[PDB]
């Protein structure tokens, strides 16, 4: 603390004066401002752009325009994110059913041959990828797996149009 | 530059 | 009140009445889907996929009712689809088949070739749907309507002496940084004209030449661009007084901005109109390309300011008398 | 780069002042005193922005240290309590260190 | 034996749901998780799109800022619960010790929900910097989703006869009110930018100070965290490092800094009080009633700020004392008494009674101090500022004055220059400390309070000897300012001396007359080393009172509690907590001088320029 | 490749039936009619026209479609036009005209004329260029008739009234 506080008196009777600037050379800052790159690359950057969603809206045209890595980012994450809400319904509506505690030999699962949360999580991967392992069945015990599994699918089908699309 |  | 012809923001503004349909806005069903909002074909997509699904569930539910497989329960049997107990399992089956999921648990056995059959059809129709729907989908992710809206045209247009020509002005800006390739301009001016033979046309659209370097339509848009007609004898504007500007006159100066997005490659046009009270007469657009460290750099808070600026308060046919008498 | 354009822009302004007062009767002779209060302000903008400046990447630096400090006191207090709980640091060292 | 989400005791017991479906306490935790999962699982997409479109083609560099309504307080709610779900985490953790293995139901769903506010105002921001308010839809549904499920995680508490004395009850029900009261932040959103459910939304420009092409000092338009952290300043200090700072590289300052709108403030408030109050003179007590009037409505918010800054300053060498209290008595039980339907309920004081969850608590507190401290800082200096920039134009104003002989005879233009730079700078510098006469006084009172619970009587002889350094500190100072005022008037007169002699150099030189006035001049710069030892002296008792006063303090106080005293043996908490708090009470101490010093010249200023202001005019 | 068909949106085109020729400006011009019925517009919408008749040069040739270009009299000479409402399409015969020997008397029916009219543009739904073509004997066509005004005023808008479009 040099001059945390003491710097508060001021002598009003400094001996400045005039010194030499010494400016750097104007020439040397100065560079042609080039409209275009000699490949493409308009060397204009904007300024003060209203932003009212336009960017954000054409999600298409930006998906398409994005780079292969971050398109291959949002490919994956698309996927996994559907995978991984999907599991979680699947997870918790065993949980709810009650079928994964009991292990009784005359209650009959609503998801056959769930025990866990990854077996709920490779069940999503089965329903949305259209793989069916055939150890994770759906049987007609909760008319809501049935509602879920049309959602998964259809969601699916959904997303992979796009990405397909997209991709093309 | 020279400044820096 | 005062009808428009298209709004600012393109959107032509016609009422088309007293046409005769011969099925055409559903003959053509593939155009008329992409047309649709993402909620509508959400709901045809879902609608279409489901009623698939049901209607084979209940051929698969009543194939199995006739051939006695799901009533008795006597093992003896060997039904012609496995463990076909309800018809919530047909409905699964369906799934399981046009998805092609397969759980496993409801297979096809060989004991009814009608079994058999519905399962060709049922793969074929599922791939038929699915080809459609994904043509559909790629056909509305390759819009490019809302780039279309990324094109701007300033509120206000001007009207000031250029090279001593008195020109109609305007001001056009991009603000995404992908370009447009082959951006042309074309403009009109929609007006009610009547021929000296007795014509009346109601709305007589009539070409505006653009004062190109070359005379054509092309355009190469970065930055924003100043867009002038040059009113000469050979143009509609020729007699044009600003005592006859006001709101309730009979202008229109479309605008039709052309080209296509090298993002997808679709052409897009960007319309918009200039009504008369819209025209400002005798002033001009506030420079916006400065210069700054590195680059150019384009100030779009200034993209419609105007300044005014001097100006002969008389028409063009005015302007060319009196230079013509100045220089006899 | 901040501290000279505070002190650098506070001179001219000081300056300003002392030349208007000489001049006084010249200044409301011309009726002319809308430019040097035009002066007055221009020069009090350049001064003020240059002070905001040099407040604003002060508390910068203060804000970024002591988040380093802060940082600090919880990988210490952690690694601490660990250590006293099973190394049996008697839990003297750990009170001088925190402190 | 596996990672289980309701523990793995009693054969999975657990997940039975014979009861009930929502009856079974570790399935409402499962379905707090959806929500916040949910908006994950919907947000990153989105939020993948936007970093990839500013990496390839970040058209709008200078994009203007659209705040939505509601947008301090919705950035202090996310603080708040923060802060609640970080303490939740802490009690999980501290609950499951007591299980066979981790149950994992007691802190998946409160990290989950702490990652998904960070996720859920980082989306918020991104629908913020680009003006698009349709996407908050996605967070309407999340918050008010959040708020139905633990709604009904609360009411089941209440049923099981849980009651306030387990903690987890508390920090729910706390928390559902945050949920609440961010759920009306959302829904104000709807009502004024009527976007959702309303025939026109109702559109707004960004303010026009931020339109202007260049402005660099962008500190109001910017977002409540960057605003506390300074994180807009990162990127102007990393372009300093390549070019240079020019005159025209700083900023046009923003509207609300203008001198000019500083100016019609200060005259709305002179004006408004000399009408509907009959003092015919603006005088000194109306100039600083005016100056109240005009810079109070942010002198108190800087003030609030340094006030809460000291109560959470107070917390480290609690925190402290906390800690290794804990750390003692041999740990014997380190159990959780209460039992609930197989699972541990943690009470209050077994919470802020753990080592690790204190020193998590104490960084938390830490973090908050050091922003409000400086964000007390920031304000009291831009109200200073902006005091400059309207004084010195009020003063300006009245320059525009007679030119007679009783008034340029008394006060010439030097004396009028000296009060511009002086008297304005220390008056500017009053402003900045000004909030301290509000909080310091404070501070010492609850320093002094605390500091004799965590000791005694002995802790009072040590903070009567700390007590007894600001009087020392300001006879020191008086006579340290005393020594500089003779030592500069002399250097003066060597100065004007030297440049007297200097300026002349070739008629000195020419008359062999350069080392006899070198003599002449070097006479008075002995007199002036005489004054400036003086000065050293004075300011070498400032240093070793400052550096000396906290060791003596420790000494007598230690010294004082064992021997004279013998009432309760020294423990290593005691007397940690009160060496802490003796380093937080000497900082403050010491400056209370200059504080006291500055209100003293602060008055002499005004009076200055109320004599000034109110002098005799030139005509109308 | 099937999903993005575009001459089913051809087909609501619309074309008058009969084309008429009349005096505008003094001058005596070809005047045709064209319209569209769907919503959405056609970018770029381009349009030709050309006179097959049966032409002899003086050397002896005996060309038997030859396909004779036609100016369309645009504002600023090009082919392009924007089409919202039926719009006239009229082209001036001039000297330069391959019509400039036109009668009423021999534009009956046995008469070998025909003017293709070639409407182009890309459709905005999909992108894909088109065509919409079609032609006009010399019994279609009426000597000395101008088309109705069709484009009334409404209220709100402007209303156009397909019910006279060929009147
Ligand atoms: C020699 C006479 C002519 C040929 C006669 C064919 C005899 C067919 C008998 C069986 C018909 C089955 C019922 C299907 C319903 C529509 C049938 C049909 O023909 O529609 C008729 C039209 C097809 O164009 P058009 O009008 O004929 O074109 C002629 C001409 N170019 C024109 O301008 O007019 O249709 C359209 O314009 C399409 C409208 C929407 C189509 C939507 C698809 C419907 C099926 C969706 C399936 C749902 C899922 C279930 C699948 C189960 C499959 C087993
Ligand atoms: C089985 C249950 C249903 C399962 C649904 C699957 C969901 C999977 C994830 C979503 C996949 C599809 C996302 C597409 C987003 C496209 C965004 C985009 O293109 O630009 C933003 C869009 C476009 O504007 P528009 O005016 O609405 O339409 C375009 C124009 N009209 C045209 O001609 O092209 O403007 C917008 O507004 C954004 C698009 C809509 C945003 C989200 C869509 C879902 C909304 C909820 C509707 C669900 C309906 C299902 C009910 C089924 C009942 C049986
Ligand atoms: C009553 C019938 C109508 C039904 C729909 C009406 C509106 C519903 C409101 C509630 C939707 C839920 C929150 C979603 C937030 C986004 C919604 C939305 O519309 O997107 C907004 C944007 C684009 O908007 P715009 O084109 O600028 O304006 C919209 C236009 N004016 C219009 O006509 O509107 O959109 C975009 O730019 C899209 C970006 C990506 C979209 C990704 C969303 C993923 C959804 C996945 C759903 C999963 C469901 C799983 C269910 C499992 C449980 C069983
Ligand atoms: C015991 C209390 C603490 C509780 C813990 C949670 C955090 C604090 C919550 C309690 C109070 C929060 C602030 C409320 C004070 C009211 C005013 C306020 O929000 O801003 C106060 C000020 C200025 O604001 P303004 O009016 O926009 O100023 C410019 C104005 N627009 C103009 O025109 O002139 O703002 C400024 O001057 C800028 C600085 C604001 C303060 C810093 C914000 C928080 C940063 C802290 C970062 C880390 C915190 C830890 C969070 C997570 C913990 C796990
Ligand atoms: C790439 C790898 C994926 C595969 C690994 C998954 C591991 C999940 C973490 C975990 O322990 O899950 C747990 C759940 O915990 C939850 O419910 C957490 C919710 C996860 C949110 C989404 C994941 C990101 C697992 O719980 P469980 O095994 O379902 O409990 C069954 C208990 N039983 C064995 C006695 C019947
Ligand atoms: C979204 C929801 C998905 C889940 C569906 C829930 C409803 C189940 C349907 C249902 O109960 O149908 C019933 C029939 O009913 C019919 O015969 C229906 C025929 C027309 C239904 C059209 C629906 C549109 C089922 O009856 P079943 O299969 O004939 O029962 C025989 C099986 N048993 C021997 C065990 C008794
Ligand atoms: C949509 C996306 C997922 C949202 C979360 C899913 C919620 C859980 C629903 C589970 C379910 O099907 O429960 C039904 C309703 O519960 C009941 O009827 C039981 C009482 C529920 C009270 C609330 C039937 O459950 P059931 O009758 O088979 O349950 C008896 C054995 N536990
Ligand atoms: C972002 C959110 C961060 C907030 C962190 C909160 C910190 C709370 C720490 C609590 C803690 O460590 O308590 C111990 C838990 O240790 C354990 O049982 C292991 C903790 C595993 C941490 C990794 C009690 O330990 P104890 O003495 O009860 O030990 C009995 C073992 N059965
Ligand atoms: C604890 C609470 C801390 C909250 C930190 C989040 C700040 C929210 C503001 C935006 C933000 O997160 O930054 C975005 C990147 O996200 C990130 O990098 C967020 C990382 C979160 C780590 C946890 C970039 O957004 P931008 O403001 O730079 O957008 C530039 C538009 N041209
Ligand atoms: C201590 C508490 C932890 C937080 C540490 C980081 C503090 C930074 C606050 C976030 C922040 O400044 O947000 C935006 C920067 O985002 C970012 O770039 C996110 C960086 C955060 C790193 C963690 C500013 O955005 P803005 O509105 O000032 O500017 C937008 C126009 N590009
Ligand atoms: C270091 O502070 C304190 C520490 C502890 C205590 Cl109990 C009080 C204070 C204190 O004094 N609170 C007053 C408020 C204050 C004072 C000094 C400082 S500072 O760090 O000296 N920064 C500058 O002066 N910047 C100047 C401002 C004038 C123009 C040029 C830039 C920052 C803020
Ligand atoms: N900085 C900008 N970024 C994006 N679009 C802009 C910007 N400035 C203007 N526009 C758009 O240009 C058109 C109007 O431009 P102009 O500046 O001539 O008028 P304006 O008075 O600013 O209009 P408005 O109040 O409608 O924004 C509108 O479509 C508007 O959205
Ligand atoms: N209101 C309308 N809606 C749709 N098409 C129309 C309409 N009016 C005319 N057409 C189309 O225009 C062409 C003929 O137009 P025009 O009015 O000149 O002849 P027309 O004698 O009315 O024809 P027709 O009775 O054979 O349809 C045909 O292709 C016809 O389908
Ligand atoms: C669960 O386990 C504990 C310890 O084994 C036991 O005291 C409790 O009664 C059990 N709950 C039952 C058996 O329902």
């Amino acid at each position: 603390m040099l001059s945390r506080k003491g710097i508060i008196p001021e002598e009003y009777v400094l001996t400045r004066l005039a010194e030499d600037p010494t400016e750097p050379r104007y020439r040397t800052r100065e560079r042609r401002a080039r409209f275009v790159s000699k490949k493409g690359n308009c060397n204009v950057a904007h300024k003060n752009i209203r932003e009212q969603g336009r960017f954000l809206q054409d999600v298409f045209t930006t998906l398409v325009d994005l780079k292969w890595p971050h398109t291959l980012l949002i490919f994956t994450m698309s996927f996994l994110c559907s995978w991984l809400l999907f599991a979680m319904v699947w997870w918790l509506i065993a949980f709810a059913h009650g079928d994964l505690a009991p292990g009784e030999g005359t209650n009959v699962p609503c998801v056959t041959s769930i025990h866990s949360f990854s077996s709920a999580f490779l069940f999503s991967i089965e329903v949305q990828v259209t793989i069916g392992f055939g150890g994770r069945m759906v049987t007609e015990e909760c008319p809501l797996a049935i509602l879920i599994l049309i959602v998964q699918n259809i969601v699916g089908l959904m997303i992979n149009a796009i990405m397909l699309g997209c991709i093309f | 530059l020279s400044s820096v | 009140r005062r009808a428009r012809f298209v709004s600012k923001k393109g959107n032509c503004n016609v009422a088309h009445k007293n046409i005769r349909e011969q099925g055409r806005f559903l003959q053509d069903v593939f155009t008329t889907l992409v047309d649709l909002k993402w909620p509508h074909t959400l709901l045809i997509f879902t609608m279409s996929f489901l009623c698939s699904w049901l209607l084979f569930a209940m051929v698969w539910w009543l194939i199995a009712f006739a051939h006695g497989d799901l009533a008795p329960g006597e093992g003896t049997n060997v039904p012609c689809v496995t463990s076909i107990h309800s018809f919530s399992s047909a409905f699964l089956f369906s799934i399981e088949v046009q998805v092609t999921i397969g759980f496993g648990g409801r297979m096809v056995t060989e004991e009814c070739p009608l079994a058999i059959l519905i399962l060709i059809v049922q793969n074929i129709v599922g791939l038929m749907i699915n080809a459609i729907m994904l043509g559909c989908i790629f056909m509305k992710t390759a819009q490019a309507h809302r780039r279309a809206e990324t094109l701007i045209f300033s509120k206000h247009a001007v009207i000031t002496l250029r090279h001593g020509r008195l020109c109609f002005m305007l001001r056009v800006g991009d603000l995404r940084k992908s370009m447009i390739i082959s951006a042309t301009i074309h403009m009109q001016v929609v007006r009610k004209t009547t021929s000296p033979e007795g014509e009346v046309v109601p709305l007589h659209q009539v070409d505006i030449p653009m004062e190109n370097g070359v005379g054509g339509n092309s355009i190469f848009l970065v930055a924003p661009l100043i867009i002038y007609h040059v009113i000469d004898s050979n143009s509609p504007l020729y007699d044009l007084a600003p005592s006859d500007l006001h709101h309730h006159q009979d202008l229109e100066i479309i605008v039709i901005l052309e080209g296509v997005v090298e993002t997808t490659g679709i052409t897009t046009q960007a319309r918009t109109s200039y009504l008369a009270d819209e025209i400002l007469w005798g002033q001009r657009f506030v420079p916006i390309v400065a210069e700054e460290d590195g680059r150019y750099s384009v100030d779009y808070s200034k993209f419609g300011n105007t300044v005014k600026v001097p100006t002969p308060l008389c028409t063009a046919r005015q302007l060319d008398e009196d230079r013509s008498l100045l220089d006899a | 780069d901040l501290q000279q354009l505070d002190d650098t822009t506070q001179l001219p302004l000081v300056s300003h002042f002392a030349e208007t007062v000489e001049g006084l009767t010249t200044i409301r002779a011309f009726r002319y005193e809308a430019r040097f209060q035009q002066k007055l302000l221009e020069y009090t903008d350049s001064n003020n922005i240059a002070s905001l400046f040099l407040t604003a990447a002060n508390r910068w630096l203060e804000v970024c240290m002591e988040y380093i400090g802060a940082c600090v006191v919880l990988i210490a207090a952690a690694t601490s309590i660990s250590n006293s709980l099973h190394r049996e640091l008697s839990a003297g060292l750990v009170g001088l260190g925190l402190t | 034996m596996p990672l289980a989400f309701c523990g793995t005791e009693n054969h999975s017991a657990a997940y039975r749901v014979d009861q009930g479906v929502l009856n079974n306490g570790c399935f409402v935790d499962a379905l707090n998780v959806v929500p916040h999962v949910f908006l994950l699982f919907i947000t990153f997409p989105i939020l993948f799109i936007g970093w990839g479109s500013q990496s390839s083609k970040v058209h709008i560099h200078h994009s203007t800022w659209l705040h939505f309504p509601g947008h301090n307080l919705r950035w202090i709610l996310t603080f708040i619960l923060l802060f609640v779900l970080v303490c939740e985490i802490a009690e999980g953790i501290l609950s499951d010790g007591v299980t066979e293995s981790r149950h994992l139901h007691l802190y998946m769903p409160a990290g989950m929900a702490f990652m998904a506010a960070i996720t859920s105002v980082v989306y918020y921001h991104n629908i913020e910097t680009s003006n698009f308010p349709k996407l908050l839809i996605a967070l309407l549904i999340y918050w008010t989703l959040a708020f139905i499920t633990k709604t009904i995680k609360f009411v089941k508490f209440y049923d099981h006869a849980i009651g306030f004395s387990q903690l987890r009850f508390c920090l729910t029900g706390l928390l559902v009110i945050l949920y609440g009261m961010l759920l009306l932040v959302e829904v104000n959103v709807i009502r004024v930018r009527r976007y959702i459910f309303f025939k026109t939304p109702r559109e707004v420009k960004p303010p026009e100070d931020l339109q202007d092409l260049g402005v660099r000092f962008l500190q109001p338009f910017v977002n409540l965290l960057s605003k506390g952290t300074y994180w807009w300043m990162n990127a102007f200090i990393k372009t300093a490092h390549k070019k240079p700072i020019d005159l025209r590289a700083i900023a046009k300052l923003p509207i609300a800094m203008r001198a000019l709108t500083n100016y019609q403030r200060l005259c709305v408030a002179f004006d408004a009080q000399a009408r509907k109050d009959t003092q015919s003179p603006q005088g000194a007590r109306a100039i600083w009633r005016a100056l109240c009037h005009a810079f109070g409505r942010r002198l108190i918010l800087s003030s609030t700020f340094r006030i809460l800054a000291d109560l959470l300053g107070f917390a480290g060498p609690l925190c402290i004392f906390g800690i290794v209290d804990h750390l003692g008595k041999e740990n014997h039980v380190f159990q959780p008494k209460t039992q609930f339907l197989g699972v541990y309920f943690v009470s209050s004081q077994e919470f802020l009674g753990n080592a690790y969850v204190l020193a998590v608590l104490l960084f938390l507190a830490l973090l908050l101090q050091r922003t409000f401290l400086q964000a007390s800082y920031y304000v009291a200096i831009e109200t200073g500022i902006n005091l400059r920039g309207a004084i010195q134009t009020k003063i300006y104003n009245k320059i525009m004055m007679s030119t007679s002989n009783l008034s340029m005879g008394e006060m010439t233009a030097g004396q009028i220059c000296n009060l511009v730079a002086i008297d304005t700078n220390q008056l500017m510098w009053f402003f900045f400390l000004c909030p301290n006469l509000w909080t310091m006084p404070v501070q010492i009172i609850v320093g002094v309070i605390l500091l004799y619970y965590i000791l005694g009587v002995s802790a009072l002889i040590g903070a009567a000897v700390i007590i007894l350094l600001a009087p020392v500190q300001y006879f020191v100072a008086t006579k340290l300012s005393q020594a500089q005022r003779t030592t500069l008037e002399h250097s003066n007169e060597r100065l004007k001396q030297t440049n007297e002699m200097l300026r002349g150099m070739k008629l000195l030189k020419l008359y062999a007359w350069e080392s006899i006035f070198c003599s002449r001049v070097e006479v008075t710069r002995r007199k002036e080393m005489t004054s400036l030892r003086a000065f050293a002296v004075y300011t070498s008792i400032s240093i070793f009172m400052n550096t000396a006063i906290p060791i003596a303090a420790v000494l007598i106080t230690f010294v004082g509690h064992v021997s004279f005293f013998k009432e309760s043996d020294l423990s290593p908490s005691v007397a940690f907590a009160s060496l802490s708090l003796f380093h937080i009470l000497v900082t403050p101490l010491f400056l209370l001088s200059s504080v006291v010093r500055s209100t003293v010249k602060a008055l002499v200023s005004v009076q200055k320029l109320s004599e000034f202001l109110s002098s005799a005019e030139i005509r109308e």
